[PDB]
């Protein structure tokens, strides 16, 4: 599975650009299609989201109106029309494919990312440990803080912890705070209690070395955590 | 020829009947152990209260 | 001599007989007699499932009785969700006629065979996102009755070639063909020790098998119509078979004979699917008359009719916890009871 | 309900309007059901009509889509899988005129046409198929033409007492087969002599299919 | 004169037992029917929705011919005579649609043609005909202002000062009637035109017998060219006649009770479910 994207580059402040997201090896029609950001030397914020068919809708309340989402499913391609930009739009841009059940993987592919330059009520999610010094086969544990209880009704806790290696694209670690994602190593695991969270993870190694985000999914505005950082 | 299907059949006969057999009573008290063992547990006969119940 | 081999076996069979009722002292109504009523067990249509456009010839649960699969004659594999009304997946299929549908115990895999004779084995999880094809079992020269899942990797399949097989997932072979009944295999249930499994067929005999050996040990015969269902006793060391002759009969392993006889004056129509309840104690069977009807196993009283079919029951599945019992019948509609 | 789970009623509806327009799509195509005796010209329909498992034979007639469905292979007691074909609109049913005089191999006492006539009575007086209607086919048309001078149908029937000639013989065939059905009322036997080289056979089926949809809307309407 | 308005009397009260005994025959058999749950189709329940309108249509005229003869000072106040003319164009367009969407129900469901906005609505004809019901919404609005207009602008003649009221009121029903009659008339006509071909094709082909069984009308033709030509004797009598506005009011109810009473006899020899039941029910009689 790929999702290599395009355009972005040099704009102007307030101009005018069409970012693209192609898809390749998975059923582009059946999944949910997101766009995260990412500032260059800051976290991610989500952005936009279309669904299957484009029967629902929704954008982050800095780009609400402004920027519009769009799929293309005979030719597997996202679009992110973007008019009006300012300062604030300097991101790492992401195409992320998110499936539409429970027993699933929401955010379970993230794409390269393309990179764009500007010229001159929602749950809060913050991990206060920010920097931690580590070293491997050491036991290491980061904490996420959320402001609104995420034990939904249905018994389905929703938080999504990514690791995101240098010069890479976040990876699904967690999904539902304990559900283990396909292709990684048992040693990451998940638990708490539903405001105040944690993610155990085994002896370290160099693939663990990274910066990790929490994410809650209950309310549609998507918020990632600061990024606790992990260096050896 | 059919004399290689009877062998087998009588084969199989002679495996059939010569295994092991316990009294109908003893089977008949060990399903009373199980199902009273279990009826407890059983939500179709001893209806769960709704509020455990995922099918409200 | 085949006239010495056939009174050999005439003889073999007097000495069962022999042994079988020297071994029988007490039926189980007298032992029974004594229990207490199991009382009036009423149910209702908590969910019903709507989107088949063909009659439901099959449908299984999943290990965590969250999930259920659906098999209709359109072609289309519905995996249902009985706590909220979703269809989480629908598998176009290539054979339309499909007769039987499992799930597998680890809920990464499902069946579905027909008058096709190929066990399609498909892959739920993925990372593609959709449902495909594992891999397409063809060495069943019969339709597909039945099958059930041992594994991830084993797979027993009944067909009406008067025969079944285990097979071998990541080869795609018979690991070890089961033979010796004589008439249309219908149903098999496999044992929760995952060693035996029943397979009651069309010469109104059930005959036990185990896997691993392969070869039967426990023939049999109480009925005198086709066995169109089979389930296991939750304790593993009985079951009950349904027939065409309107009545449902529970056979414990070690005796080695029919216990009891679940017939009414009122039903003449045959049984098509029969599951137990979590404990045992209540024997659930789809009857031909659309209808449900609920049976004390211990004792041979109707304690309830789940009748919300307006056409025949031809699957029946009680959830492992024992929480639903999932009746789908040729109406189109799938209903969970509670 | 949380984003998931909406998400999961999103999905679950699409999944459904899919479903619907498979619906939609199938509306016109319709499902036959063909049977018949060994060698009784069962090959030469298909072929004709064109031009181990069940075998299916799809082909179209002025936005009819027929899908025939085959069952020659897996051979079985036939009343274990047959309610799977309650709902088919009609049963082509193929029968050898020319069997008449050639028995089975297996037991000369044992008529084809006999095995035909009770595998017919079989399928016309069923629990599954008192409303499907059949459309019958008597095949060796040219064969039987060529035998009614050979075979007196005397050695056949017992009752057959009419002239050996090709015409009188053909509609005591026709009738031997017709009057099987005792419910002579909701079912309908529609009987074509085909010769193995008409081209009319899938014109036939398209008109006889097309009546019979007419047959079941009025009945559904309750005009009938 | 008095004779003919007697007679006018006689036969309404026979058309209103005729009717009683049409529309109950439909409404409680039907529900017998449901009330030990067979299968329910929606012809069957388009008949329970025809016949529960007509059964109420027709007890409207029996109460209006009631006040008449019981409490002509009733009528005297004028005020009631709004009431029932309202209620009148309600349930009268109501039980005229009903009839109407019955009809394409039939044209959609027998007839077969290769046009695709047809298999559309023969696909979907279950919401077709609650649509029509739902948009014939229009129509009564539009009769029920046109109507009230109509008697508003009487009683303003009256108020500031009828049989030209009455007329007019009565051709502008007749057009509005004549826009449902028009359709069914046209997909009655469609459906004749395509069993005649369904008849040439079988005809050259095998072999009819049920086309005839669709088309029974053993008495519906019959029944439509009386109705057609006492319905034309009518209106030449109001529109230039002599003394038909003594009797004006007893004849205009039997007019009406027409397709109230008679036409469910109708139904009841079309309907082969409903003639089964009603020989059972005849055969319980002897
Ligand atoms: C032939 C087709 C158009 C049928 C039309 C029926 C019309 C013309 C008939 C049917 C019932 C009739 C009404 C029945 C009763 C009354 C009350 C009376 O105090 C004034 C006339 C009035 C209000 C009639 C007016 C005409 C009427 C509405
Ligand atoms: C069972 O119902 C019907 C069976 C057969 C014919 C008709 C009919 C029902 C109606 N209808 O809806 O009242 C009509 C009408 C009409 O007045 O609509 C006009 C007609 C009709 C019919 O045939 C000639 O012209």
């Amino acid at each position: 599975v790929q999702l290599v994207e395009s355009g972005g580059g040099l704009v102007q402040p307030g101009g005018s650009r069409k970012l693209s997201c192609s898809a390749s090896g998975f059923a582009f029609s059946s999944f949910g299609m997101h766009w995260v950001r990412q500032a260059p030397e800051k976290g991610l914020e989500w952005v936009a989201y279309i669904s299957s068919g484009s029967g629902t809708i929704y954008y982050a309340d800095t780009v609400k109106g402004r920027f519009t989402i769009s799929r293309d499913d005979p030719k597997n391609t996202l679009f992110l029309q973007m008019t009006s930009l300012r300062s604030e739009d300097t991101a790492m841009y992401y195409c992320v494919r998110s499936i539409y059940y429970y027993g699933s993987s929401p955010f379970d592919f993230w794409g390269q990312g393309t990179t764009l330059t500007v010229s001159s009520s929602d749950i809060v999610m913050t991990q206060a440990t920010s920097s931690v010094p580590v070293t491997p086969g050491e036991s290491v544990s980061i904490s996420c803080r959320s402001s609104k209880s995420l034990l939904h009704s249905n018994g389905n806790t929703y938080l999504y912890w990514f690791l995101q290696r240098p010069g890479q694209s976040p990876q699904l670690l967690i999904y539902r705070m304990s559900n283990l994602a396909s292709g990684v190593p048992d040693r990451f695991s998940g638990s708490g209690s539903g405001t105040a969270f944690t993610l155990t993870i085994s002896r370290l190694e160099a693939e663990d070395v990274g910066v990790y985000y929490c994410m809650q999914h209950l309310e549609y505005p998507l918020t990632f955590g600061a990024g606790t950082k992990l260096e050896l | 020829a059919s004399i290689a299907q009877a062998r087998k059949l009588v084969e199989q006969l002679k495996m059939e009947a010569n295994i092991d057999r316990i009294k109908v009573s003893k089977a008949a008290a060990d399903l009373m152990a199980y199902c009273e063992a279990h009826a407890k547990e059983d939500p179709l006969l001893t209806p769960v209260p709704a509020s455990e119940n995922p099918f409200r | 001599e085949l006239d010495q081999l056939r009174q050999e076996a005439e003889q073999l069979k007097n000495q069962i007989r022999d042994a079988r009722k020297a071994c029988a002292d007490a039926t189980l109504s007298q032992i029974t007699n004594n229990i207490d009523p199991v009382g009036r067990i009423q149910m209702r249509t908590r969910r019903t499932l709507r989107g088949h456009l063909a009659k439901i010839y099959a449908m299984h649960w999943g290990t965590d009785s969250r999930l259920l699969v659906s098999a209709s004659q359109d072609g289309k594999l519905i995996i249902w969700d009985s706590y909220t009304t979703n269809k989480v997946h629908a598998i176009p299929l290539r054979s339309s006629w499909v007769m039987t549908c499992a799930y597998a115990p680890s809920g990464n895999y499902v069946a579905c065979g027909g008058l096709d004779n190929i066990c399609s084995i498909y892959n739920l999880k993925t990372r593609e996102g959709n449902v495909r094809v594992s891999r397409e079992l063809a060495g069943h020269t019969g339709y597909l009755s039945c099958c059930r899942f041992l594994d991830d990797n084993q797979i027993v399949t009944s067909s009406g070639d008067t025969t079944c097989a285990l097979w071998d997932i990541e080869t795609g072979q018979q690991t070890t063909t089961f033979t010796g009944h004589t008439g249309d295999v219908m149903s098999l249930s496999l044992a929760p020790d995952t060693r035996l499994f029943v397979s009651g067929a069309c010469d109104a005999s059930a005959k036990l098998w185990d896997v691993r050996e392969g070869m039967c040990r426990q023939t049999f015969t109480g009925h005198e119509s086709d066995i169109n269902a089979i389930c296991f006793f939750p304790n593993g060391n009985a079951f009950a078979t349904g027939s065409d002759d309107a009545t449902c009969r529970l056979f414990d392993l070690r005796a080695d004979q029919e216990l009891m006889t679940y017939s009414h004056d009122n039903i003449i129509c045959g049984i098509t699917s029969v599951s137990f309840s979590k404990s045992g104690r209540l024997l659930l069977a789809g009857y031909d008359d659309f209808n449900c009807n609920v049976w004390d196993a211990l004792k041979a009283d109707r304690a309830g009719v789940l009748a919300g079919h307006d056409n025949r029951v031809s699957c029946l599945g009680v959830t492992d916890d024992g929480m639903a019992v999932a009746t789908g019948s040729w109406d189109s509609f799938l209903k969970i009871w509670n | 309900l949380s984003a998931e789970d909406k998400a999961a009623v999103e999905r679950s509806k699409m999944i459904d309007r899919n479903l619907q327009e498979d619906a939609e799509r199938d509306a016109r195509t319709v499902k036959l059901l063909l049977l018949g005796a060994g060698e009784s010209g069962k090959s030469t329909i298909v072929k004709q009509m064109k031009i181990t498992g069940i075998i299916e034979t799809q082909f179209s007639f002025k936005d009819l889509h027929f899908r025939m469905f085959d069952v020659g292979g897996q051979r079985s007691e036939r009343k274990k899988w047959i309610h799977c074909f309650e709902g088919v609109t009609c049963i082509i049913f193929c029968a050898a005129l020319s069997a008449y005089d050639m028995v089975l191999v297996e037991d000369e006492e044992v008529n084809r046409m006999h095995e035909s006539l009770h595998l017919f009575n079989s399928i016309c007086n069923h629990k599954y198929f008192s409303t499907t209607s059949i459309v019958l086919f008597l095949n060796k048309k040219d064969i039987f033409q060529e035998k009614v001078t050979k075979v007196h149908l005397s050695i056949c029937f017992p009752e057959y007492t009419g002239p050996n000639t090709f015409e009188d013989a053909g509609n005591y065939i026709k009738n031997q087969f017709l009057d099987l059905n005792l419910k002579k009322e909701d079912k309908e036997i529609y009987s074509h002599m085909t010769c193995a080289t008409d081209t009319q056979n899938v014109k036939f089926v398209f008109d006889a299919v097309t009546d019979i949809i007419i047959k079941e809307n009025l009945k559904d309407c309750g005009l009938f | 004169g008095g004779v003919i308005k007697s007679i006018f009397t006689f036969v309404l009260i026979v058309e209103f037992i005729i009717g009683n005994l049409g529309n109950s025959f439909i409404a409680l058999v039907n529900c017998i029917d449901w009330v030990k749950g067979r299968k329910i189709s929606s012809v069957d329940r388009i008949l329970t929705a025809l016949a529960i309108s007509r059964i109420s249509l027709v007890w409207l005229i029996f109460g209006s011919w009631c006040v008449s003869v019981f409490f002509p000072a009733l009528f005297a106040t004028e005020k009631m005579f709004r009431m029932l003319t309202n209620i009148w164009t309600v349930i009268n367009h109501f039980s005229v649609w009903l009839a109407t969407g019955l009809g394409t129900f039939y044209f959609l469901k027998i007839a077969n043609f290769s046009n695709s906005i047809f298999l559309y609505l023969k696909w979907r004809v279950k919401k077709v005909v609650l649509v029509l019901l739902l948009v014939t919404s229009v129509f009564l609005f539009l009769n029920i202002a046109l109507i009230n207009i109509h008697i508003n602008a009487s009683i303003n003649g009256y108020r500031r000062n009828f049989t030209r009221f009455s007329s007019l009121i009565v051709l502008t029903s007749t057009v509005f009637i004549f826009i449902p009659f028009t359709l069914s008339l046209a997909m009655f006509l469609l459906l004749i035109f395509s069993m005649w071909k369904h008849r040439k094709k079988m005809q050259h082909t095998v072999k009819d017998a049920s086309t005839k069984a669709h088309r029974g009308v053993k008495s519906v033709i019959t029944f439509f060219l009386l109705y057609a030509i006492f319905s034309l004797s009518f209106f030449i009598s109001v529109w230039t006649s002599e003394r038909l506005e003594e009797n004006l009011i007893i004849l205009s109810q039997v007019m009406g009770m027409a397709y109230p009473s008679c036409h469910s006899c109708v139904l009841i020899l079309g309907n082969k479910k409903l003639r089964q039941a009603s020989l059972s029910v005849l055969l319980w009689l002897r």
